[PDB]
RNA sequence: CCUGUCAAACUCCAAACUUACAGACGCUGUUUGACGCGGGGAUUCCGGUGCGCGGGGU
RNA sequence: GAGUGCAAGAGCAAAAGAUGACUUGACAGUGUUCUUCCCAACGAGGAACGCUGACGCGAAAGCGUGGUCUAGCGAACCAAU
RNA sequence: UUAGGCGGCCACAGCGGUGGGGUUGCCUCCCGUACCCAUCCCGAACACGGAAGAUAAGCCCACCAGCGUUCCAGGGAGUACUGGAGUGCGCGAGCCUCUGGGAAAUCCGGUUCGCCGCCACC
């Protein structure tokens, strides 16, 4: 179903899963990418995609996303390039469905988004000089896939 | 010593806010009362700040309007250096005004109204929807601010 | 509320910060009042006995004599006038 | 301690001193309380009331300044008991203090123990305190006849220093009769 | 500082856990005085679901009552290392155990003001051995 | 140790703010009698909207 | 963090928990007050707190108006007692 | 207070650690079971009786901040949030300005190794 239903954060934090239960599996891969056996600190470069809205993300939208864009490092940076992306938010939020009319209307579980609030950083990728335009290029893939307008900032990193 | 100039009308005006206006002896859109700055008088005048027009004006044009108007308790009869000797613990307006700016007395302990009914700014005032910091006519003025307005509305 | 009894949304005002958990000094419940003198009503979470309405927390009442140990303190809610049963150990003295 | 939701013992149970359950109750009588206390070699007698900051004791007795009215013997036994009480119990009354309730603190409420020694000799002196007449040592151990029988069994000396071989019970008749004198700078 | 510093027995228990008696009569001859009914807690599979019920039984020693068991007790054992407790007791074995402490534990046993030992004044496994192996005996 | 996130039914913290009582100023009442008390007569118990805070619901 | 009969939230450590012994206050009578029903009228029901009488325990202060607290309840008429 | 008893506030008082302190004084540990009393077994404890020894415990005294806590400075931050106002902006979510309030985490440096009342006492 469309992100329109449940972009917003306008309902309360709905977490507490020792009250919730039907919740459905996190379609995340993983959150750690690249070579995650050294270190941020190993790095020149650091980039991040910062989230300019604050927005909900249906964790089909994080993998969906997430994926595109570690997908390319790969493809441009070789399956075991020297980079390291990571994405730092998780689908905290329960989300439901009202699928009776507006009777007994509370909704049914049906999945599950991440609160990010505008300014934060969805994404934060580290690499070596050389490879910034590919990671750059990563993030432009991987913030066409999620509701809010991005930017890419570069943190550490004048060597341009 | 301010001068507080009620500037917006009560309609959909919270109530606790009209009663603090009321309390303020000021009942009508375009009238002037002269209050004391206290940590009480500040405390009410904060809470009406949005719906008035304050601050401290010059001897002077405190005087071109307590000549202009103020009104004894009842009646017409004019204020005068004159009204103001045969009356009050002064000699003439200026005495009065003085007393007023240095907080020693009030319109009241002298016999004469709390409220100093003004007529409407001549050449209209800047706004009743934005305050004095944005081009407005709603807030705390300049003494030479607050005079602009009491001698528009002399 | 779900349900109307007199615990009923107590469970921040009737319950103690860690620190102050466990049997509270004696002192301050063998004090005595006064008729005529103003009081604050706080139900102490330590102490089961002598307790009033959670209602009435917060509330300043005036003590007005006493029945048994424990004190009679007239109050108003809102606009009626009550009298409350309470002993010290839920009171302090106003200043 | 641990952390900041650690919650520390008030300091006199800290110190394990005072029992608050038990003081609560007491002071519950709203009479002062009689506060029996025994040390190795002595034993006080202290007649305590509630105040804004703390306790005022407003009589005392100390089994060491016993001596100072005749006593000879040691001061950490019955005789000596009985008799700090009727002492703290005799300026208690000059004190204006009348009636009091048994506070023995931490100690056992055993049968003839020296507390309700010291409070059969307060109450004695004329203070009323709600006592046990069956819960008290008998009048004759109260004297302090069952150490005068013990040395006896003499063949070497109860007592180190010296003070008699055989001991006197009868010192305590004269010490009690000391006080149970009208004049006895007290 | 060494006099009162010195360790000594405090107790020597003895005790029997069978599991359902008849074994509280030796314990009795053998220490020299009755011992003690020991109940459990918690129902167990092994057909001991009964929570308050005879289960053993135990025998505290202390002064000579102690010794002149162990004068004969030690004997019967060949005592390690392994076997002392980190405060200096130690147990082997029908079981014996050794409770040791220097001159100053009423301050923690007793009701007013008590007070846990420091650990400068606990005693130690090596200190342990000491005071016991000096007593008719080898260590290890 | 290091490193990445959360909570309507979590809290070592913690507002603004709401609230009891008292004093002060203000305002008000003592011929316009306030506060309050006793009594007669009702109407009314389909509400709606804006704003703030909400809970449900694409 | 145990336990405290049962939801949940809360209370409790020389105890409100454990063990032991003794005991029947889970007593009779009659009230004050709060709650039921915030404010603000409304019954049954409930609780807190007193008095009178008689008792239990304790050395005693004291504690016991059932179970640590908030659920476990029912008019008139008629019957039985 | 050259070591005591009863407390109030109930961690600023907790946790941990170092140094010092007691011949007829104090508190203790300590010595010891005829008695009062005592252990579902132990004079361990409780209770009673007492001074041969000790300052090692405890306790009193001086001090240390590593942890926990109290308060304060600076920084975070007038940030987050927010009572009042707006024909200010934004498709919207939401933001902004004026007015009155104003955190929390964390960092850095101080603080804190209790304070106070009554009684007794070379
Ligand atoms: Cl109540
Ligand atoms: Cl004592
Ligand atoms: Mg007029
Ligand atoms: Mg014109
Ligand atoms: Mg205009
Ligand atoms: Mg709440
Ligand atoms: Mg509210
Ligand atoms: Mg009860
Ligand atoms: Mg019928
Ligand atoms: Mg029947
Ligand atoms: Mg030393
Ligand atoms: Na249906
Ligand atoms: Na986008
Ligand atoms: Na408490
Ligand atoms: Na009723
Ligand atoms: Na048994
Ligand atoms: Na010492």
């Amino acid at each position: 179903k469309p992100a329109s239903m449940y972009r917003d954060i306008d309902k309360p934090a709905y977490t507490r899963r020792e009250y919730i239960t039907g919740i459905p599996g996190s379609k995340i891969a993983q959150h750690k990418m690249g070579r995650k056996q050294k270190d941020a600190d190993d790095y020149p470069v650091q980039i991040s995609l910062i989230v300019e809205e604050t927005v909900q993300l249906r964790h089909g939208s994080l993998e969906a996303s997430r994926l595109s864009a570690n997908r390319h490092l790969i493809k441009e940076l070789g399956e075991e390039g020297d980079y390291k992306m990571t994405l730092r938010k998780f689908p905290h939020q329960v989300l439901r469905e009202n699928k009776d009319g507006m009777r007994a209307a509370f909704g049914k579980i049906v999945g599950t988004a991440a609160r990010v609030q505008a300014g934060e950083q969805l994404f934060t990728a580290y690499c070596n000089v050389e490879d910034a335009e590919h990671v750059k290029e990563a993030f432009r893939r991987a913030y066409n896939k999620i509701t809010p307008s991005c930017r890419i900032k570069v943190e550490r990193g004048e060597e341009l | 010593m301010h001068a507080l100039v009620q500037l917006r009308g009560e309609v959909n005006m919270h109530t606790d806010i009209q009663d603090t206006l009321e309390m303020l002896n000021i009942h009508h859109v375009n009238h002037c009362t002269l209050v004391p700055e206290t940590d009480a008088y500040r405390g009410m005048v904060a809470k009406v700040n949005d719906f008035v027009a304050f601050g401290e004006p010059s001897q002077e044009t405190l005087e071109t309007v307590l000549a202009t108007r103020a009104e004894p308790l009842e009646g017409d009869a004019d204020v005068d250096d004159e009204w103001v000797a045969e009356h009050t613990d002064y000699d003439d307006i200026s005495g009065l005004a003085f007393a007023l700016l240095s907080e020693e007395t009030t319109l009241r302990e002298q016999g004469l109204s709390p409220t100093l009914r003004l007529h409407p700014p001549r050449g209209g005032h800047d706004g009743v929807k934005h305050p004095v910091k944005e081009g407005g006519q709603l807030g705390k003025h300049d003494t030479e601010g607050i005079d602009d307005l009491l001698e528009a509305m002399r | 509320p779900s349900s109307n009894g007199p615990l009923e949304g107590t469970r921040g005002k009737l319950k103690n910060k860690p620190r102050d958990r466990g049997t509270s000094p004696p002192q301050r419940a063998v004090e005595e009042f006064d008729d005529g003198e103003k009081v604050h009503l706080k139900i102490d979470p330590s102490v089961p006995n002598g307790r009033f309405h959670p209602r009435f927390d917060g509330q300043t009442g005036t003590v007005e004599g006493k029945q048994g140990d424990a004190y009679k303190v007239d109050i108003v809610d809102g606009g009626k006038e009550k009298t409350i049963i309470v002993t010290a150990a839920h009171l302090r003295r106003q200043e | 301690a641990t952390g900041p939701r650690y919650k520390v013992p008030m300091r006199r149970r800290r110190e394990a001193r005072t029992d608050y359950h038990q003081r609560l109750r007491l002071l519950k009588s709203g009479k002062p309380r009689l506060v029996a206390r025994k040390s190795n070699k002595h034993v006080r007698a202290q007649l305590v009331t509630l105040g804004p900051n703390g306790d005022d004791t407003l009589a005392s007795a100390h089994s060491s300044d016993l001596a100072e009215y005749g006593w000879e013997a040691p001061t950490g036994n019955m005789p000596s008991a009985y008799l700090t009480g009727l002492l703290a119990g005799l300026r208690a009354q000059e004190a204006g203090v009348e009636e009091a309730v048994l506070d023995i603190g931490l100690n056992s409420p055993t049968p003839g123990s020296k507390v309700f020694a010291i409070q059969e000799g307060a109450i004695d002196a004329g203070l009323d305190i709600p006592h046990n007449d069956d819960v008290l040592a008998d009048w004759q151990r109260t004297r302090g006849a069952h150490i005068a029988e013990y040395d006896e069994q003499l063949e070497e000396p109860l007592y180190s220093g010296d003070f008699d071989a055989a001991d006197l019970p009868e010192h305590f008749d004269e010490l009690r009769e000391t006080l149970l004198d009208g004049d006895i700078e007290l | 500082f060494h006099e009162m510093r010195e360790p000594r027995i405090e107790k020597v228990v003895v005790h029997m856990g069978i599991g359902h008696a008849n074994a509280e009569d030796i314990l009795g001859e053998i220490t020299g005085q009755m011992p003690v009914r020991t109940k459990a807690k918690r129902t167990v599979g092994e057909f001991d679901i009964r929570e308050g019920d005879p289960i053993g039984a135990k025998v505290t020693l202390r002064d000579e009552m102690a010794e002149e068991f162990l004068q004969t007790a030690l004997p019967l054992a060949e005592l390690a290392t392994s076997q002392f407790d980190d405060t200096g007791n130690f147990s082997f074995g029908l079981d014996v155990t050794v409770n040791l402490v220097r001159p100053g534990y009423r301050v923690a046993k007793r009701d007013k003001a008590s007070r846990s030992i420091p650990t400068k004044h606990r005693l130690n496994p090596a200190d342990a051995v000491a005071f016991i192996e000096s007593t008719y005996d080898v260590e290890v």
